[PDB]
Formats: structure tokens, C-alpha cells, sequence
């Protein structure tokens, strides 16, 4: 599990972050289902929802890729119609994309999002 | 074909506008640090058919697809592809949808179709069930299938020939099915018939008629519709669909990301395609191809070479313009192929 | 075509004068008159009113409603008051609606794209087969029953009836109900389709809930029965039953011959004028347009837009009134309008509307002339059509005032105990702080006061003033969806707010029980939108309360304000004189 | 049996009896019951296969591949002419145990 590179999930500093920089925040109907909880918690620490990283530090981008504990009320709808609850805390997109490891029911996306933009090799 | 792409008439420079590009209506992408890449400014016009060219490798696909196509497939489209290392992609109020085709090998499993998974066949059999005896025998558009258990017969086991079914005869539909005529013809009928035949075919009726329609002006309307991937040559899997992967919304600035035709067709076969591409570009179709031939990008107008060494020694813009432009420039290898034939 | 009987449930007992008017409008309505006009107010029964002519004449009526928010709310009640009589519903089946329509001065086409419903339209089919079932029928239908339709007599020759015991081949059942669009689907059994097991069959019509199994012996029907299609409770059970088919525009197949000559006709015509005109992009759309269309329902049968050849199903000629609602009713049935007031402007300016985008159309080739003859009816062909014709209105219309020379009948006295409100006129200048005083003192009681203005800029000048002082306001624009405002009805129901704001959007079903002040400002400007009728309209809605009360601002006075002024006025007098002596409290039933 | 009446059938055959779908019999968890209810009340008719066939073929989705058309009447002299609609698939191998001599491990005799 040595992969290729890290930061690779949010590794842009200049993109429009309101146009779905990271990969799960911009699915077919997930996007919608990530961005909720991920602009709350942009707007309860406080960095912007579309300034591009350059104009802000590049400290947003290691905090989101950090985030913070705790959980916060979040609900939205899909444009499929669905309606899932994410209802979860989660410590930076490093331990967000964990959480969808360890959580989701899609056993194909649980390790096709790994292998690129997360580094675990064997310690021992 | 091959000679006709040497003794061409149709090979040429083919001069357009090449204007169409905006000093503003234009995308930009800086600082890809990627492991293919150095962070280089590419200027990509809009409205035109630019080329992205350069050694493979060097971090145009990284660039182009890994990183472009893939942040406005996601957020422009509705896609999932990671964005990588890069920092912009600009004209975000200037671009509305983006079409990606691979080069895709796919054609491999009997139960892959031209027709079924291009999603034409299940609203082909909606169709074959709005007729009256598809109605009055309670026959639905799922039952009209051949992967389903309820349109396959057991003596065939779904292949159509095993020496043939014995019910069937050589036509892959039990008799308890067969008996729809709709407009004098069967479904078994139709997939027999050729596509150059059945132009005049599903010409009222719109999505049918815009498939085929697409099809015929790739020009090789020899397939069948349900005809197995194991019979398809690797390489023209997904050129039917990018047939109609190439106008969407009229604006028609919409993006398309192209493979290279030049693995499987050969240059007379891309030349037809450079036709169907020059003509809806004038209607305002915008393409981002990575190519391997010559004349073929020289018929465009814009070329962006990117990196003249393989491996670390690219990953930087070195020319960007007309072709005879980076003709003129006597350090992009593209720029110089394109110069010594004139 | 059997006559039946209204067994109509009336809990409630008539009062007063409502005996009078009934036998008033027999007397006027047996003398064989094409005119008739009502002055019905709002909350004066105006459908129990019509309910009680529908009883007395024993005939098919239809009853014409501008818009889905009264016609939703008369069919309802329509149906809750006759119990056994199947009181029918008919709107345009489409939540969503955008008109093809071609504005030249912004050179802008908004295409045909709408949102299609589910249940609607088979209560338009229950209507259509209650009609042409039994003859003791009601049907309330929106101005899209007077658009284009088929005709009756060759969509009651596609019902087909059956009975217990009786010769009848399955395969020609099915062909007929198939015929009648009804396509055979068995695993999933919907609304319009029908599913076959063993030697049973379930059978759903496009106006009945409940599932009927119809269960053979050979050629030959064993039995038939009802069943809920989830729950499996039985009802009740019957030998004889009728089908009827699920649309509207079903005919024999030389109609279908005709109809495609027909179209064939009008694309050349069509194809000829636009040649000369010189369009060829406009012309070539069209082709490919009606060609599509034309040819899939000439092998299929159903298409979108085929309201524009429906004339041609019809075997009518180009400019005639296209068949519409009406023609199903028989030559001896009763039809009236309610709301006419501003039905018939209403019907007069949409008339001009959709024939202006009709030209916009068909002369920018977009639509063929059979398209413009598709069209809502106009005036003269109307009444070229129409037979004892009468109206109902909460005011007396010109048009109907003229047509009936200046005699009416008034019912709009309220035994139920509404008067009109009290009127106060006042300057255009120096009325803001009189509203504020007025509001602080009146705000105990936690009503809604409504207010109109002309145009938007110092409208919404006052709204963010009228907030920033200290008061909780809504507004209203010109684009108003139905949600930003159902959920005004919402919050004020839940007493969120105490003010509302509104210049056009506030006559179409803003119906509140504790609206108490209304203010009128500057609206004695001359204007299209804003002449008398909408004042009379405001008068009214502050009438419907309690205790209403008007407060009209004018820099100068015109004759219509006044005459409305003393009319109501003089027709409060004469509620309250009724009321004075029928002081029995409400009882409602 | 309720789930059945709802998606309708009007015929079964239970506990060697037939009934209407409509009209249960007794059942019991410690009876035990022969099930081979009715699907329809057909009979044999020149030219009435369109109307036979949809009453075997969607049984072939619901009894798995199971039908038959028996007596019905009082004699029952024959068993149903054996009409239905020993033999094992098993498995192919030589090597394997799958089809050799149990005991013998499949060698030679
Ligand atoms: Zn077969």
C-alpha cells in the first residue's frame, strides 16, 4: 500500500472548491449528498466554499484534508429522489474516504478511491 | 484506404478560420506537478479543433484526461474521476458539458451489443411493444429482450445458434414472440437487415433516427445491431457512440475528449471522421484530441505540443498556435512534422 | 343514454329567498331563452344553487371553470353533495405547463415541454364514461375542455358491454380492449393496462380504484367480480358490465384514414405557404416535426401534439369551432359558467393570446393551420354552438349584461350571515402613518391585512420600509410559483406574520378566513389590468370575512370606483335587512 | 394463500382437494399436504392453444417448471396417462471422486 502519491485527493490549490474538487463531492447524486456537510463544516471553521486555494493559504487545503471532529445536523436531497443520511464524523477527506472504506455497501468504490489518495503501507 | 491517405485530395492542410479562438473564451490550466508533469500553463481555445500533442508519457494524457477531463466530467457532467495534481482549470462560466470517449477495448462478451449497451435497444423494444399484437399477447418491452428469461427460449440457451435452434431455425426468437409484425417486420428482421439499407428506416421516430443517422455519417453502417462484441474488431466498440458523443445542446462548444482513431481505422476512415468533425466544429462543436498521425491534426487549428522529451523530459508547453505556427518552431517535433510537408 | 335520478344529499335547509331564486331561475330557464345570467357572490352557495337547477332539470350539465384552483374546489364539493350521480373533473392533465409560444420582439420560441399528471386525466375518462353511461350526469371541466377533443358518438361506439354467460372470444376482447387503449401488461397491473392469469383476468379501468376479475370458461364468461387491487376486500358483485375506452380521441379506422388526408392536406398547405414565404429553417423543423409524429401514431396511435390534428379526426373544416366538450353533453343539456366575470375576458384574452402564438407559430413554421384551428372556442363560434346558456358570477359582467339587456337575478344575500365591508376613502398622500396606527390597534386579533400598488419599484420601497420599522411583511412578484405561496398559506396559518403585499398575483384562490383590513392604493389609474373589476374583486374578499373593511386611496375619482361603491354598498343594505330577520345562528351540514 | 387471492388465480388443489382460490380449506403446521393447486378450467378445444398456452406458461414462472393435466374425474384408471411436464444430472469426472466407485477409490478391479 504504497500507491502512488498523497495529497492526491485535494492536491489543487487554484480550482473553483464550489465545483467539486474532491472526487465524492461531485457524483452523480453523492456529490450533492457530501457537499452538505462539507460546506457546513467550511463555514463552522471558516474557509471559503469556492475561493480557489491560492488567493486562501494552502493551510485550507491541509485543513481540509485534516477537517475536525464532531458532527453537525445535515440532510439533503439527491437529484435521483433518494434520500441517504451520512450521518457520521469524520477527521479530513484522509478519515472522510476511511469512513467510506469502512461504511459504505459499495464494495467497489471502497477500494477503487484507496488505491489512489491514501498511503497506508504495512508498518510492521 | 492507406494509399488513398498518401494520394489524398483530401489529406490536406484544409485551411479554416483558425480565428474562431478568444483571447478571453479560452481554458488555462497552471501548475500540474504531476509525476508526468511540471506545471506548465496549457491554453486550450475554445471552438476549435485543438490538438494536444507530444511524446506519450511526457504528460499529456496525465494533463489532458487524468486531470482536465476528468474535473469537468465530474462537476460538468456528473461523473466520479479524481481531478490529480494540478491547480486550475479556468472558462468555468464559459463550458457546460463535456463528452469523454477512451480508446476503450471492450468487445468481448456476446452479450455486449452495438445496439445494447448504446441504451437504443430497450427503447427499441418500447417501440416493438407499442404495437397492437405486442399489446393484445401481453408483451412487454422487458419480455421483448433476449438476456431475459422471459423472451429466450431454452432450446437455444440464448447464443441463437448452438447448427441453429431447431424452434427457431436460425433466428434467435421463439415462436410464442415472432408473431409481432410490426410494420411488416420482425425484430429478427430488423438486426438481418442492414443499417445502409435501413437509412430509411426509424426516420420519424427521433432517437432511432438521430443513432442510425450518426452512425451512417461515421460511414460504416455494415454492423448489425445485435451483433456480438466477440465478432467486433477491438478499437470501434465505442465508435458508434462517439458518432453521437459529438453534439450536445447545439452550442455545440461542449467539449469532446477524442481517443486516437488512428488505432483501428486507418487514415481515409479518420479523414471521413475529420469531415463529420470539421463540419459540426463550423456548427460549433469544440474537441480535444490526442493524436499519433499528421495530416490529420494539420487539418485542424490549433496544436499544443507538450513535452519534446519522453519521460522527465517533457511535461512542459512548448508551442501553441496554428500548425504552421508551431511548424515554424524548430523544437517541437510535432511542429516539425508537420513542416517538412507542407 | 338512460335518464337517472339526482339523489342529491342537502343537510342543509334552505332560508329566505334561496326557495325564490330557484323558482326565479326555473320560471326564466323553462321560457326556452339561449341568455341567461346569475349574480352569485362569493359564499353564497352558488353550488348548491346549481346543484338545485341540475336536479330540477334532470340534465347533463357542464359547468365552465377558469382555472384548476376553483374547478379542483367545485368538483370536490360537487362530488361530496351527490352521493350516487357521478360527479365527474376535468383539467388538463399537466402540473408543469410552458405554452409554444414566439415572442418576435425578443425573438424568443418557448417549445412544448410540460409535466404530465396521473390523476387527472382519469378523472377527465371517468367523465367522459359516466356521460356517456348515464344521462343524469354533472361534469365540471377548465377552459382545456374547450380546446380540442374527439367527438361523442364515435367514442361511445368503442363501448363495449359484457354480461355473465355470454358468447365472447378472448381473443376478440382483447383485441377490443387493446383497440380501446388498454395494453395487456401482467406482471405490473396499472391504470390503462390490464393483466391475464389461468382463466381469470384483472381488469383496472382508466376512472375506477378497484380491480374486477372477469373469469371465462372457454369462449364464454364464467362470472365477473370486484376487488380492492391490494387489499383483497370484497365489495359487491354484478352480471353486466361496460368498458370504455382510456382516450379520448378513439374512432373507427377510416376516421383514422380521413384524419391522416386531412393531415396530408394541411402539410402541403403548410409546406406551400412556407416556400413562399422563404423560412426554410423554420419550414424544414416543422417537416421533420410533423412527419415524425404523423407517421408513429399512423403505426403506433399515440403521440405528443395530437391535439393539433384532432380536427381532422373530427371531419371538420378549417376555421370551424374544434369539437370540444359540449358536443359530448346532448342538444337538451344545461351548461354554466361560474366566476364569468372573469371567465369570459378570460376566455376572450386567451383566445387572442393563443392565436397571437398561433401565428407566431404556424406563419414561422413551427405548427400547421390545423393548429390554429386547434384553439380554444372562439366568442361567435361559441355562440354559434352554445344552447340555453347560463352564466354565474359574483359580479355583474358587461358582456352578459349587454347580451341579457340590463335583466338579471340577484341571489347574492347570505343567509349563512356575510356582509360586504365598510369603506373608507382617503388621499393618496398622508396614509402611512394611519395604516401603522391602525395595525398597532387592530393587531390583537392577529389578522392579515392585504395591499396593492401599480408597479414594483416603490412597492417593494414600501415593503422593506414597512419591514425595516418594525412589522413582519410578504410580497408578491410577477412570477409567482405555486410553492413560495402555499407555504404563505401555510405560515399563515400557523399566524407567522400579520401583512401581505400584492399588485396582480392576489385573485386566484387567496382564500383566508381572518382577512379583515384591505388597502387600495392609487389604483384609480387607467389600466388594463387594474380597472373596476379588480376592485369589486378586492371588495369581495373583504366581504367573505366577518367584518371586512376597504381602504381606497385616490388622487382622482372616477365613475366605475363609485357606481361599485354604492352597488355594494346598496347590496350590503339589503344583506343585512335579510339577516335581521333570519338571526338564526349558522348551522352547517 | 391471501397473497395468492391477491394476485389472482381462482383455482387451487390442496390436501387432495379442489377448491376456488377463493374458498381455503383447513391447513395445519403438523398436516401434512400434497400442493398441486389449479392454475384454470380449460378443456381440450380444436384451435385453443392461444388460450392453453397462458395457462401453462406463466405457471412455468410460479411452479418452477412444473404441470401437468390430470384426470380430474372419478375413475382415475390410469395414474393421469403418466402425463407430466430415473435420471440425475450428477457430475462429469473420472479422476475425481465426484463420479467414481465410492469404495473402491475408482480404481481398476
Ligand atoms: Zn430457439
Amino acid at each position: 500500500r504504497k500507491e502512488v502519491d498523497p495529497e492526491l485527493v485535494v492536491p489543487d490549490p487554484d480550482r473553483t472548491l464550489a465545483q467539486g474538487a474532491v472526487a465524492p463531492w461531485s457524483n452523480g447524486h453523492t456529490a450533492e449528498y457530501f457537499t452538505r456537510m462539507m460546506a457546513g463544516l467550511g463555514e463552522a471553521l471558516g474557509f471559503d466554499v469556492d475561493t480557489p486555494w491560492r488567493k486562501l493559504p494552502a493551510k485550507a487545503r491541509k485543513a481540509i484534508l485534516e477537517g475536525a471532529d464532531e458532527q453537525v445536523h445535515v440532510r439533503y436531497r439527491n437529484r435521483y429522489g433518494r434520500t441517504r443520511s451520512y450521518y457520521a464524523d469524520f477527521e479530513g477527506v484522509l478519515a472522510f474516504l476511511q469512513r467510506k472504506m469502512s461504511q459504505t455497501e459499495s464494495e467497489q468504490m471502497k477500494e477503487r478511491y484507496e488505491g489512489f489518495m491514501r498511503d497506508v503501507p504495512c508498518p510492521v | 484506404i492507406t494509399g488513398a491517405y498518401l494520394s489524398g485530395r483530401e489529406s490536406i492542410e484544409i485551411p479554416a478560420i483558425r480565428r474562431s479562438v478568444d483571447p478571453r473564451r479560452q481554458l488555462t490550466v497552471v501548475g500540474a506537478r504531476e509525476h508526468n508533469l511540471r506545471g506548465i500553463d496549457v491554453s486550450f481555445p475554445l471552438g476549435v479543433l485543438t490538438s494536444v500533442t507530444g511524446v506519450s508519457g511526457s504528460g499529456k494524457s496525465t494533463l489532458v484526461n487524468d486531470i482536465l477531463a476528468a474535473v469537468l466530467a465530474n462537476r460538468l457532467n456528473g461523473a466520479r474521476q479524481v481531478p490529480g495534481r494540478h491547480t486550475r482549470v479556468t472558462g468555468l462560466d464559459y463550458l457546460d458539458k463535456l463528452v469523454r470517449v477512451d480508446q476503450s477495448p471492450i468487445g468481448r462478451t456476446p452479450r455486449s451489443n452495438p445496439a445494447t449497451y448504446t441504451g437504443v435497444f430497450d427503447k427499441i423494444r418500447t417501440l416493438f411493444a407499442a404495437t397492437t399484437e405486442a399489446k393484445v399477447r401481453g408483451y412487454q418491452p422487458g419480455r421483448f429482450s433476449f438476456n431475459v428469461k422471459g423472451g429466450r427460449c431454452e432450446a437455444c440457451t440464448g447464443d441463437g445458434t448452438i447448427v441453429p435452434c431447431e424452434v427457431c431455425q436460425g433466428a434467435r426468437y421463439n415462436r410464442e414472440t415472432l408473431e409481432v409484425h410490426y410494420k411488416g417486420k420482425t425484430v429478427s428482421e430488423v438486426l438481418d437487415m442492414s443499417i445502409e439499407e435501413a437509412a430509411e428506416f426509424f426516420e420519424p421516430i427521433a432517437g432511432v433516427h438521430r443513432y442510425l443517422r450518426t452512425l451512417v455519417d461515421v460511414g460504416l453502417g455494415y454492423v448489425r445491431l445485435g451483433q456480438p462484441a466477440p465478432t467486433l474488431s477491438g478499437g470501434e466498440a465505442q465508435r458508434v457512440k462517439l458518432a453521437s458523443e459529438l453534439q450536445k445542446r447545439s452550442t455545440g462548444r461542449t467539449v469532446y475528449i477524442l481517443d486516437e482513431p488512428t488505432t483501428g481505422l486507418h487514415f481515409d476512415d479518420i479523414r471521413k471522421l475529420l469531415n463529420v468533425i470539421n463540419g459540426l466544429v463550423d456548427k460549433g462543436n469544440t474537441v480535444i484530441v490526442i493524436e499519433h498521425n499528421l495530416d490529420v491534426i494539420k487539418t485542424s487549428d490549433w496544436i499544443i505540443d507538450l513535452g519534446p522529451e519522453g519521460g522527465a523530459g517533457g511535461g512542459t508547453v512548448v508551442a501553441q498556435g496554428t500548425p504552421e505556427d508551431v511548424a515554424a518552431v524548430p523544437a517541437s517535433y510535432t511542429g516539425k512534422f508537420l513542416a517538412e510537408v507542407v | 343514454r338512460a335518464g337517472g335520478h339526482f339523489e342529491v344529499v342537502s343537510p342543509h335547509a334552505p332560508a329566505g329567498d334561496q326557495p325564490a331564486a330557484i323558482d326565479e331561475l326555473e320560471r326564466r330557464i323553462n321560457a326556452g331563452e339561449r341568455d341567461v345570467v346569475l349574480l352569485g357572490a362569493t359564499g353564497t352557495g352558488k353550488s348548491a344553487t346549481t346543484a338545485w337547477l341540475i336536479e330540477r332539470l334532470q340534465r347533463p350539465t357542464l359547468v365552465m371553470a377558469p382555472n384548476k384552483t376553483l374547478a379542483a374546489q367545485l368538483a370536490n364539493e360537487l362530488r361530496e353533495m351527490l352521493p350516487h350521480n357521478a360527479v365527474e373533473y376535468f383539467v388538463s392533465y399537466y402540473d408543469y405547463y410552458q405554452p409554444e409560444a414566439y415572442i418576435a420582439q425578443t425573438d424568443t420560441y418557448i417549445e412544448k415541454d410540460s409535466s404530465i399528471n396521473d390523476d387527472v386525466e382519469r378523472l377527465r375518462h371517468s367523465a367522459t364514461s359516466a356521460l356517456l353511461s348515464r344521462r343524469d350526469v354533472v361534469v365540471v371541466a377548465s377552459v382545456s375542455c374547450i380546446y380540442g377533443l374527439g367527438t361523442p358518438q364515435s367514442y361511445l361506439d368503442r363501448s363495449v358491454e359484457l354480461k355473465v354467460g355470454e358468447e365472447v372470444p378472448r381473443d376478440g376482447l382483447l383485441r377490443l380492449l387493446v383497440d380501446v387503449q388498454y395494453t395487456r401488461n401482467d406482471m405490473s397491473f396499472t391504470r390503462g393496462s390490464f393483466r391475464v392469469r389461468g382463466d381469470t383476468v384483472e381488469i383496472i379501468p382508466s376512472y375506477e380504484e378497484l380491480a374486477v376479475r372477469i373469469e371465462f370458461f372457454g369462449d364464454e364468461i364464467e362470472a365477473l367480480y370486484y376487488l380492492h387491487p391490494l387489499t383483497g376486500e370484497v365489495i359487491r358483485q354484478v352480471d353486466s358490465l361496460r368498458i370504455f375506452p382510456a382516450t379520448h380521441y378513439v374512432a373507427g379506422p377510416e376516421r383514422m384514414a380521413h384524419a391522416v388526408s386531412a393531415i396530408e392536406e394541411e402539410l402541403a398547405e403548410r409546406l406551400a405557404e412556407l416556400e413562399s414565404q422563404g423560412k426554410l429553417l423554420e419550414a424544414q423543423r416543422l417537416r421533420m416535426r410533423t412527419n415524425y409524429d404523423i407517421e408513429m401514431m399512423r403505426q403506433v396511435g399515440f403521440c405528443s401534439g395530437i391535439e393539433n390534428y384532432s380536427r381532422h379526426i373530427d371531419g371538420r373544416g378549417p376555421g370551424t369551432p374544434p369539437a370540444t366538450l359540449l358536443d359530448y353533453f346532448p342538444e337538451d343539456f344545461l351548461l354554466v359558467i361560474d366566476e364569468s366575470h372573469v371567465t369570459v375576458p378570460q376566455i376572450g384574452g386567451m383566445y387572442e393570446g393563443d392565436i397571437s402564438r398561433k401565428r407566431n407559430l404556424v406563419e414561422y413554421g413551427f405548427r400547421l393551420p390545423s393548429a390554429c384551428d386547434n384553439r380554444p372556442l372562439t366568442w361567435e363560434e361559441f355562440a354559434d354552438r352554445i344552447g340555453q346558456t347560463v352564466y354565474l358570477s359574483a359580479t355583474p359582467g358587461p358582456y352578459e349584461l349587454s347580451q341579457t339587456g340590463g335583466e338579471f337575478v340577484e341571489q347574492v344575500i347570505r343567509p349563512t350571515g356575510l356582509v360586504d365591508p365598510k369603506v373608507v376613502v382617503k388621499p393618496t398622500k398622508g396614509q402611512i402613518d394611519d395604516l401603522i396606527g391602525e395595525i398597532r390597534t387592530r393587531a390583537d386579533a392577529d389578522q392579515r391585512v392585504l395591499v396593492t400598488t401599480l408597479t414594483k419599484k416603490m412597492a417593494e420601497d414600501l415593503t422593506d420600509y414597512l419591514l425595516e420599522m418594525g412589522i413582519r411583511v410578504r410580497y408578491l412578484h410577477s412570477e409567482v410559483d405555486t410553492l413560495r405561496r402555499v407555504e404563505l398559506l401555510r405560515q399563515l396559518r400557523l399566524g407567522d406574520y400579520d401583512v401581505l403585499v400584492g399588485i396582480n398575483l392576489l385573485r386566484e384562490g387567496l382564500d383566508l378566513p381572518e382577512v379583515s383590513l384591505v388597502a387600495i392604493l392609487d389604483a384609480d389609474k387607467e389600466g388594463f389590468l387594474r380597472s373596476s373589476r379588480s376592485l369589486i374583486q378586492t371588495i369581495g374578499r373583504a366581504a367573505r370575512n366577518v367584518s371586512g373593511e376597504v381602504h381606497m386611496y385616490a388622487d382622482k375619482i372616477t365613475d366605475s370606483m363609485r357606481e361599485a361603491i354604492d352597488e355594494t354598498e346598496r347590496r350590503r343594505a339589503k344583506q343585512i335587512a335579510y339577516n335581521e330577520a333570519n338571526g338564526i345562528d349558522p348551522q352547517p351540514l | 394463500f391471501d397473497k395468492l387471492n391477491a394476485q389472482g388465480y381462482s383455482r387451487v388443489r390442496v390436501d387432495g382437494v379442489v377448491h376456488p382460490l377463493t374458498d381455503p380449506p383447513k391447513l395445519k403446521k403438523q398436516e401434512k399436504h400434497d400442493i398441486e393447486v389449479v392454475v384454470d378450467r380449460l378443456t381440450v378445444k380444436a384451435a385453443a392453444k392461444r388460450r392453453l398456452t397462458d395457462s401453462v406458461e406463466t405457471a412455468l414462472n410460479l411452479a418452477d417448471g412444473i404441470v401437468v393435466l390430470e384426470f380430474v374425474d372419478h375413475e382415475l384408471g390410469a395414474p393421469h396417462r403418466e402425463q407430466r411436464f430415473d435420471l440425475e444430472p450428477r457430475s462429469f469426472s473420472f479422476n475425481s471422486p465426484y463420479g467414481a466407485c465410492p469404495e473402491c477409490s475408482g480404481l481398476g478391479i
